[PDB]
């Protein structure tokens, strides 16, 4: 009924959560690196695009490093997971988004506020499209404040 | 773009290429041409055309299973897809030829209420990156979803660089995984 | 009452007959009539009776849907009532018409364990609301539950004040539509 | 999966949050609003039989004003987002509670307390019936009590 | 073991017996020996064997269902075991014979990709508890496992003490509950 | 969906709340209580194997005290509920782990620290399993020492 897969990215590190999306899992962009106060929230929040994906690419590389792989590619393994990877109402939310014509996230590009000196990141939001533009950041400024807030909260 | 003076706006985006040997990817090259890329061998190539290519109303789909000559990632792919039709009713609106172990589905999409309208709208959720181009309208009208071409046509194929329109993406599969016989109509008293 | 001196108990009572022209909306009328609203043009009648209209064997799915003729959301509603039913095995328990595009069915219910209790089960998930007046005991008894009446008939009707007992509520069907395909039974090798 | 669909009736108030249910909603009442401290439960609570209905009731709302409507009715819109708007699991206690003779939220009549001054409400929680009876007041009593001490605390 | 001066570390095991008459439990005696429980009366069989019993091809789960003569709870434990073999495309592989009520269902099972592994895979799934005992590879292996067994042979059986080597557990079949139509192929247009 | 049935218990305990063991639903043969604090945690974490089980527990003690035993055994009750009772995805997480060769809960064992004096105890944790070893304490043990820091706060 609910994902259930947890992210182990702790070896080496100076605290034992975060998680790291290496060179390979990004477009055009270097490693980054997430700490433990944001990426522990995808343990409990239901409508994070960001964790859904996190979840995605962590089973993907254990995947395809615990299990021996086939002579020919198998659909059977991601079948049965996704439900626990992965919120499909979620895709759901965002597909009624879009036909409805109501800006919504394809699960492409994400923003977060980063802090200059102390490097604390927030949890990810996914950037909303609406018909293939990307929303302005004017769009959503005052979301943007209300996680700096958070943050500052924090 | 700072905020409160010290926090930073920055941008990040996830290449779902490396997804490629777990899942399938779902891409669109152009209006008409979209892609469901399975490992970096094989796919599936949904192309709405005004060019048929079956000519007969068989979809012999006994046959294949027991021949067992087809990619069974692409055959479960085809399943998800045809299950997760809303309110199928024709069987002669899709024909089929698994000879030699291919895969070539032809759904006859020559309103709201039609078969058509249910193959548009698993189109659109299997292909749901960048598929939105092949319709009249893009958003504001799902029941009565039509696009001018008379037939969707889906074909195994080979790995390129096909899609220049969408990034691939598996959302668009996975999303479909649970629609699977959710609106289905009973052909028998006995499933 | 007041609770706390300041904080005073107040109720509320949703007024769900405005979810319809977006969802089925079940209520009952009276023990052995319930109603399934679809709009406010159509619908389907449930009815506990001991007179049957079908006097036949014969189930013509696959003609009707070569044919059309009927409203897809009644069929949709149809499919979602027999694929819910537990343990389905007894094909001549149901028959039905659907020549001309109408819609009739017919559940034969003629000491538990058997296809009559599948299809009181589903009967009664599917009207929530005001079907434990129709049942024998009303509760305590689910793998035993049990009608007098012989026959479950439904049929396609036309929208008019019919929840006299209960409220219109889509909740019974919403339940169901998780219950399709979940507890049939194998006929085949190849579903 | 889980409930996904966010309520959006923010526009024309003092606080961006809560959601009006308007007359129409509502059997012999006119409009009643409830906050946001209240309705911000709605996003993380998977038992509560009001919210999934806010988000039906939203649900309809928007798919009325925003998609264009067919010739005649059909209901694959409902069939397609209903995991996405409510628990069927929760539709799922109730059906258990009430074959077993217990107490069950036929989702028809709700609760909530209202400070007379202040005007601020908690979040309507379900009122139960038994064989078509509705409890009274007395058989829930000390729950009502403890949602009073609740708002006292916040 | 004393942590932090005052929290004491304790265990506690829990007995599923007592959810016997509720849910089935399933658990394994040896390598070949698997048992699905179904009450204190009732349960089926799974062996992992080289010998057949059935040797015929024919599993007619129609007449079964008219003579009704069969267990309920074991028919649908059947019907979830085989509707969550995945891509399951060989009828020839299951036989079956239901004389007077019995259950006796027979997969072939004669590298990576075909039915055994399908069927193996669901086997797994099916008794979760002390089953990897059976494959020669315990973990590691999930698209392509094998057992140097030749057949699944599924037999109804009474109740006894055959919890020898893991207890009894609802675990996988609860957990494939959900797993039920969800890679099965299409066989019909209509299903 | 969801998990949605609560726990009926607190009949004559000294707090309303909290769920107790009894003799039966366990090896050793020992009652064994837990309190409101810890028993509460069930009602909102997703990922916790003894939570399904102890609703599982809780759900067969209320179907053979409420519902008529059918002559025959019968499953479809357990079949309907189960979405409602248990996170299936768990499970899958747990089937998931041991198809990986990572360590696993095979929903037998559990283990929660105990205070001495008070007798307060923490949620139980499943112990997990690898190729029918169970874990030894030492390779968890700074687990349980993350637990007692939360039973330091609390
Ligand atoms: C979510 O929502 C966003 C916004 O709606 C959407 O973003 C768009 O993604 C697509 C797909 O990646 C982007 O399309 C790419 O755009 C670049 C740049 O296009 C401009 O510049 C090039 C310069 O060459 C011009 O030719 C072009 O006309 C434009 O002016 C293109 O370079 C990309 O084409 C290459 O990649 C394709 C896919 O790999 C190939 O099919 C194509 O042949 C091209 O490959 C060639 O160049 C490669 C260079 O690395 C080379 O490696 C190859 O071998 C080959 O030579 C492509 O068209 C689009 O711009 C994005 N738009 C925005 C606003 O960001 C996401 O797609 C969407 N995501 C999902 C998952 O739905
Ligand atoms: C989860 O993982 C753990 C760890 O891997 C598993 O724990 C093992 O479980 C097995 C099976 O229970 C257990 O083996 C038992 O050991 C006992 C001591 O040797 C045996 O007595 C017992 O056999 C008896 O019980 C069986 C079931 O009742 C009978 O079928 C059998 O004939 C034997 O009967 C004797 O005992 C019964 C009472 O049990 C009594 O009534 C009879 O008269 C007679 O005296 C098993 O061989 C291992 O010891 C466990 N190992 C550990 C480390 O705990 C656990 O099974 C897994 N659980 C699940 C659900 O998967
Ligand atoms: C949830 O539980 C409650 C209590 O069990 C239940 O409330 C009942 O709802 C019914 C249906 O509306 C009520 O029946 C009405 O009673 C009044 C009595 O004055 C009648 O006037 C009503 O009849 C008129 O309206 C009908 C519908 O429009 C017409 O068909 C009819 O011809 C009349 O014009 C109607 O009979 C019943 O009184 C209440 N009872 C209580 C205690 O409130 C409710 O139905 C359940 N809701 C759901 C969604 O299941
Ligand atoms: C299952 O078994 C039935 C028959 O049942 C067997 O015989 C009964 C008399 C009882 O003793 C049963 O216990 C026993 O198992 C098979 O029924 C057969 O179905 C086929 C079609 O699939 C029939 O062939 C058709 O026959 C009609 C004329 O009757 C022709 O018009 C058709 O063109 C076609 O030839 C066959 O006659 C029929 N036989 C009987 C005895 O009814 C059923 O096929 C079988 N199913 C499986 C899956 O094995
Ligand atoms: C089915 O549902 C729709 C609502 O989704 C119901 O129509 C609604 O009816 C109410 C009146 O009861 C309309 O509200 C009022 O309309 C008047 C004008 O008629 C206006 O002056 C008021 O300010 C207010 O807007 C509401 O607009 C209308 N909505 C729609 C979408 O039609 C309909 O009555 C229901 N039918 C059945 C069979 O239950
Ligand atoms: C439950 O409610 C239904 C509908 O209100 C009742 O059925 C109705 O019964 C009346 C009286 O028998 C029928 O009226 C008769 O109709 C025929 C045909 O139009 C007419 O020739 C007679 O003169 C008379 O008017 C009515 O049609 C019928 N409606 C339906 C929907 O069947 C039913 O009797 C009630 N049952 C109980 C248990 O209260
Ligand atoms: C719905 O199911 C019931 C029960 O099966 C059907 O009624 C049954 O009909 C059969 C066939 O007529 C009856 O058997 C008959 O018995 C008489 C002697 O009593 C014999 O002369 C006939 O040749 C035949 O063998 C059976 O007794 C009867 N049972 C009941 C409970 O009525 C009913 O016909 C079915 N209805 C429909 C619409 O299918
Ligand atoms: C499919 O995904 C795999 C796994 O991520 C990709 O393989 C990587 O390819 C890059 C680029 O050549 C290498 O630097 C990595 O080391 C590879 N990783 C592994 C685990 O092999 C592969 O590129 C993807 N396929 C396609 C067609 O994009
Ligand atoms: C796809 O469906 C169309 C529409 O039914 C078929 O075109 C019809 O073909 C018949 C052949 O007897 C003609 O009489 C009709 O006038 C045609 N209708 C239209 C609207 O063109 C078409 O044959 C089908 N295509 C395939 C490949 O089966
Ligand atoms: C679709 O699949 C078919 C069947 O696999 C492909 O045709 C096969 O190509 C291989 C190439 O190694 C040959 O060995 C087989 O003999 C071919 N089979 C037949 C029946 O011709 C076909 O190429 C695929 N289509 C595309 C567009 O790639
Ligand atoms: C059930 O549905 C049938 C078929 O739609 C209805 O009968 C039709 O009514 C329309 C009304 O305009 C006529 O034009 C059709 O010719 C009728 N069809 C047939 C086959 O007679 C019928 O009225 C509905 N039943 C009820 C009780 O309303
Ligand atoms: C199946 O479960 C039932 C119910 O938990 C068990 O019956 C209990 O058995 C104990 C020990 O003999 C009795 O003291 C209890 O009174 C019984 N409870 C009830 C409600 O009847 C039964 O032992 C289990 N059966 C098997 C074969 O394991
Ligand atoms: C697992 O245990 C079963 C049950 O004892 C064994 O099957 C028995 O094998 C003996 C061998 O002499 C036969 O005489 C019995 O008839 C068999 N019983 C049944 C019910 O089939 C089986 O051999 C054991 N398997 C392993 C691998 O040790
Ligand atoms: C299980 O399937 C195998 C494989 O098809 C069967 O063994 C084959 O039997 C045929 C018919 O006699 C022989 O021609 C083949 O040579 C056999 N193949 C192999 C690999 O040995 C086996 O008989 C089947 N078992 C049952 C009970 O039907
Ligand atoms: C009977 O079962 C055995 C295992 O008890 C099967 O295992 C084979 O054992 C031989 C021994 O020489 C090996 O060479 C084979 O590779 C094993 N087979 C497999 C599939 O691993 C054996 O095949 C069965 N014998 C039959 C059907 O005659
Ligand atoms: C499998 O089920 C069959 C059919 O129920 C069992 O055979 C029946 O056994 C009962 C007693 O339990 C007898 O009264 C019936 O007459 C038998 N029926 C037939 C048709 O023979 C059979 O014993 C079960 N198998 C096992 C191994 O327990
Ligand atoms: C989306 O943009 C295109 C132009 O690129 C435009 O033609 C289309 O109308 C827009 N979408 C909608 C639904 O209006
Ligand atoms: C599991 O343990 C057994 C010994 O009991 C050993 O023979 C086997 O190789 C082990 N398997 C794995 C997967 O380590």
């Amino acid at each position: 009924g609910t994902f259930t897969w947890t992210l182990s990215d702790s070896e080496g590190k100076d605290t034992p959560g975060g998680y790291c999306l290496t060179r390979w899992m990004l477009i055009e962009a270097e490693l980054k690196c997430f700490g433990n106060t944001a990426v522990a929230k995808c343990n409990e929040k239901h409508d994070e695009e960001f964790c859904d994906m996190l979840r995605l690419f962590d089973f993907n590389k254990q995947a395809i490093q615990r299990l021996k792989a086939p002579a020919q590619m198998s659909i059977q393994l991601i079948n049965k997971a996704v439900n626990a990877l992965i919120n499909d109402q979620l895709i759901m939310k965002n597909h009624l988004r879009d036909i409805m014509c109501i800006p919504y996230c394809n699960y492409s590009k994400y923003w977060y506020l980063n802090h200059t000196t102390t490097g604390r990141t927030s949890l990810p939001k996914c950037w909303l499209v609406s018909n293939g533009s990307y929303l302005n950041e004017t769009h959503f400024s005052d979301d943007i404040e209300q996680q700096a807030d958070n943050m500052i909260t924090e | 773009s700072l905020y409160k003076g010290v926090y930073e706006l920055q941008t990040l985006e996830l290449n779902m290429e490396t997804l490629n040997m777990t899942m399938p990817l779902s891409c669109t090259k152009n209006n008409s041409h979209h892609y469901i890329m399975v490992g970096n061998e094989t796919g599936l190539e949904l192309t709405l055309t005004n060019t048929s290519i079956i000519n007969h109303k068989f979809c012999n789909l006994s046959d294949a299973h027991k021949k067992n000559l087809y990619d069974h990632a692409l055959m479960s792919i085809i399943s998800t897809f045809h299950l997760s039709i809303p309110n199928f009713n024709q069987y002669e609106a899709m024909s089929c030829d698994f000879n030699g172990g291919k895969i070539s589905v032809q759904y006859n999409l020559s309103h709201c209420g039609t078969v058509a309208n249910g193959v548009l709208q698993t189109f659109m959720r299997m292909a749901w990156g960048g598929s939105y181009i092949a319709l009249d309208s893009g958003c504001g009208n799902w029941d009565c979803i039509m696009t001018s071409y008379q037939y969707l046509i889906i074909q195994n194929t080979t790995w390129e660089d096909h899609c220049q329109f969408s990034r691939p993406s598996p959302i668009g599969y996975l999303g479909l995984l649970s629609q699977r016989t959710r609106d289905i109509y009973i052909s028998r008293r006995l499933l």
